């Protein structure tokens, strides 16, 4: 039709989960460094 | 002879069926320890109970070995041999060489039998990584070796199918499922070099009594040469199913054939040169090499980020086609009443945080936060026990009918959906607890229920672990009943099994054939794959094989 | 719809490789940063430093837990830590606050882990090899040592202590 909006929202969730997890542990690392 | 004339027009159903049955039998036994281990990470000791049901079980760690070897090595390998031989064979309507296929199956059975003996006899309680200098019975290493080596016969079987099919179709492009299968078996050939060299050079002569000891740094470096790519060998069968079958069961098409090819091509290149990411914490392995394997590891997640968009958009396309409406209309338009479909889509959801945890793990210095904590099982149960397993469980719905005949009754579809949702839900719940207990520094691989006062900061994600132990116990039991019931219930019926699997039509565009042509230079890319391996493990193994420090073997159980 | 929307899909795919790659590089970057600072001392030493496991607790720098902390600069101390089937010598390790501590850990038997709760110290200890990690504790108190590598029936019970003096 036009925009695969759904798929984008999926990869959006993906990305965000990835960042929250990565930045989260990156702070744990420094707080223990 | 057969009144099920099946196994003399397509007898490759007979073999495949043996691969799956034996694999699902391994999953059931291996998994039986699962809930006990979940309650252990829940600070509830339940081995006094288990030991009295399974009187042969001497310890939590024998449980974990059997659980590990039987689930992560054996079920998965057998699920791979089944799928990745039979899908390419069917797409191409050719018969795999049957003398070899029955051999591969026989090599795997003789293997499991032989390895399993000392495991139940408590003579090889060394975990599924069997790290020297812990020393197992010789029958466990010879078992694992023959069992593993049965994948070489499978590699031959598929390249043979490919050779013959190319002969009959000169100048035709490899069809998609077969292309997948081929990069996949080539990738496993490179991959397995490592573990094969660890067995043949070290482990086998050690445990027969031919050398007093083994260098643990090399044994562990050869192991992880095979040890990372082996998870991609677990995953790609599911990915194969997900790319080429799932969209049809979903109502749709695969939105891109080159995209999927590309993903697979990328696993051939980068699945193997990356095992130092399991050694971030080892001595005697240069920090610089760890940084290389780390950057390269982050590259092995790119094909997977692509799969996410490619799968997503395929589901979305299917969903729209089935009347799905807004930003999120399309999700409830998918066939939620079909376990075949649900199990792998729930798997995919679990995969989101599972992959974000791998990326953290892969990031070298960040691996010091989590390495060897509960976080790691947190990560892999999201990957293999959820996505890979669920794609196997859901398989039963469309593959077993296809192989046997026996159709799925409505109450079998219903039990299916209970199992699959409970399995999913138990895994999510177990994932939180294990991710959280991990960040509280709870070690993996530990009978922590025996030290119940030891991890007090972990009281609350410990409730999550109990909760899940109990959910997954209900689901495993609902599965055992369901699986035995799909096979046992007497429906020895004709038609619907004369079936080519529900493969997907594919979308085509003008920018297919130049990409598809390039990616089909398989000899070229395998050489690039083998060159990347040499360039990644070579400098480091030269040093180590020049500095072998064998140490005595120990038995500590 | 479809083929027309096939052009859109192979194009959105291009943006998503583009984006995936950029965020993966920012990570590579933020790792790089940790590699250039004090935090990097938790990375095990490159070099092979071989020892003999069957001798290591009778002869050499690991045979006396009394002599495990050696002052090796004005603000540096070296600690020969032995990780063994089912504890750690010395217990406790007693180190001053603010000093670069250089752990040299080995085993006389099988593989063990050396994970210091509340720190990034997290190294595998291999019989016959020496794990060298560096760390400066900035907070006095007790720090439990967990063994986080299965080593046998006493694994869940293998703990140690660092006491880093006020
Ligand atoms: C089958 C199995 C496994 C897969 C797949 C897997 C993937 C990764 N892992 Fe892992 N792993 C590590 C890094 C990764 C990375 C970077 C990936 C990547 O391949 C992952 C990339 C994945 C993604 C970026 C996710 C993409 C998301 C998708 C594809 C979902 C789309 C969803 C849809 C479409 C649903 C939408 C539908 C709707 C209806 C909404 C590292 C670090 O580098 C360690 C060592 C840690 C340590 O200290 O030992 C590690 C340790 C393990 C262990 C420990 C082995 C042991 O005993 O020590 C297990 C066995 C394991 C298995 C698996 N692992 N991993
Ligand atoms: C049946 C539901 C399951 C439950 C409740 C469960 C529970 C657990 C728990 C809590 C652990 C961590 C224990 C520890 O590290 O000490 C574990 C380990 C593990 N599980 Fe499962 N599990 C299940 C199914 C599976 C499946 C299907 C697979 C593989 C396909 C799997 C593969 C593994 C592996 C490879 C380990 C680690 C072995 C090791 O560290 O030596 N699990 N399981
Ligand atoms: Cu030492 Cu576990
Ligand atoms: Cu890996």
């Amino acid at each position: 039709e036009e925009k695969p909006k759904g798929a984008l929202a999926v990869i959006l969730v993906l990305t965000l989960t990835i960042l929250v997890f990565w930045l989260g542990v990156y702070a744990v690392f420094f707080a223990r460094g | 002879s057969e009144i099920s004339r099946v196994y003399e027009a397509y007898p490759e159903k007979k073999a495949t069926l043996y691969f799956l049955v034996l694999g699902f039998l391994a999953l059931i036994v291996g998994s039986l320890f699962g809930p006990f281990q979940a309650l252990n990470y829940g600070n509830v000791d339940a081995y006094p109970l288990l030991k009295r049901l399974l009187p042969f079980v001497q310890s939590y760690y024998q449980g974990l070995t059997l659980h590990g070897v039987l689930n992560a090595i054996v079920f998965t390998q057998l699920f791979a041999q089944a799928i990745m031989v039979y899908l390419p064979a069917r797409e191409l309507n050719m018969r795999p060489n049957m003398g070899l296929m029955w051999l591969s199956w026989w090599m795997a059975f003789i293997g499991l039998v032989v390895a399993a003996l000392p495991l139940l006899a408590n003579e090889a309680t060394v975990l599924y990584t069997f790290y020297p200098p812990l020393k197992g019975h010789w029958a466990f290493y010879l078992g694992a070796s023959v069992f593993v080596l049965s994948t070489w016969v499978s590699i031959y079987i598929v390249l043979d199918l490919w050779r013959r099919w190319k002969a009959a179709n000169p100048g035709k492009v490899t069809p998609l499922v077969t292309y997948m299968a081929v990069v996949f078996w080539l990738m496993w050939f490179l991959a397995s070099l490592g573990l094969v060299l660890e067995a043949v050079l070290f482990l086998l002569p050690w445990s027969f009594g031919l050398v007093e000891g083994v260098d643990p740094l090399v044994a562990r470096t050869l192991f992880w040469w095979t040890g990372h790519p082996i998870v991609y060998f677990w995953l790609l069968p599911a990915y194969a199913i997900i790319y080429t079958i799932l969209p049809k069961q979903a109502g749709g098409r695969l939105v891109s054939d080159p995209m999927a090819r590309l993903a697979f091509l990328l696993f051939l290149l980068l699945s193997t040169p990356v095992g130092f990411h399991h050694q971030f914490a080892d001595p005697g392995i240069d920090p610089t090499w760890k940084m290389i394997h780390s950057v390269l590891t982050l590259f092995v997640a790119v094909p997977s980020l692509m799969t996410a968009f490619t799968v997503a958009a395929s589901l979305e396309f299917a969903g729209r086609l089935r009347g799905g409406r807004g930003l999120f209309g399309w999700i409830r338009a998918l066939p939620w009443d079909n376990p075949a479909f649900v199990a792998p889509v729930l798997g995919l959801l679990g995969f989101i945080p599972g992959g974000a945890g791998g990326i953290v793990n892969a990031s070298f210095t960040l691996d010091y936060v989590v390495h060897n904590t509960a976080w790691v099982p947190g990560h892999f149960h999201l990957q293999v026990a959820s996505l890979v397993t669920l794609t196997a469980m859901g398989s039963l719905y469309w593959l077993l009918p296809n192989l046997t005949g026996k159709p799925i009754s409505d109450a079998q579809r219903r039990l299916g959906l209970a199992v699959v949702w409970l399995w999913f839900l138990g895994m999510m719940i177990m994932a939180v607890g294990l991710h959280w207990a991990g960040l509280l520094n709870v070690p993996r691989r530990a009978y922590i229920a025996q030290v119940p006062d030891a991890y007090p900061h972990a009281a609350v994600p410990m409730v999550f672990n109990v909760l899940a132990g109990i959910v997954l116990l209900v689901a495993l039991l609902l599965f055992i009943y369901g699986l035995f019931s799909v096979l046992l219930s007497r429906e020895r019926k004709p038609e619907l099994a004369e079936a080519p699997l529900p493969f997907a039509e594919v979308i085509s565009g003008p920018e297919d054939r130049r990409l598809v042509l390039a990616m089909d230079r398989i000899g070229f890319w395998f050489a690039v794959a083998a060159i990347l391996v040499v360039l990644a493990y070579g400098p480091t193994l030269v040093q180590l094989f020049g500095h072998l420090n064998p140490v005595p073997g120990w038995r500590l159980w | 719809d479809q083929h027309k929307a096939h052009k859109a899909i192979l194009a959105y795919e291009k943006g998503w490789l583009a984006f995936s790659l950029a965020m993966l590089f920012v990570f590579i970057a933020l790792i790089a940063y940790t590699l250039a600072t004090h935090t990097a001392g938790v990375i095990p030493a490159g070099k092979l430093e071989r020892v003999d496991p069957t001798t290591v607790r009778q002869e050499g720098p690991w045979a006396d837990p009394a002599q495990a902390v050696v002052q090796t600069g004005p603000n540096q101390y070296t600690v020969y830590v032995l990780a063994f089937a089912f504890g750690y010598q010395p217990n406790p390790i007693e180190v001053p606050q603010g000093a670069e501590i250089v752990f040299k850990i080995t085993s006389p038997d099988v593989i063990h882990g050396f994970h210091v709760e509340g720190t990034n110290i997290n190294v595998e200890v291999l019989p016959g090899e020496v794990s060298t990690v560096r760390y400066t504790f900035k907070r006095p108190g007790e720090y439990r040592i967990i063994c986080n590598q299965y080593c046998g029936l006493g694994h869940q019970n293998m703990f140690g202590t660092i006491v880093v003096k006020e």
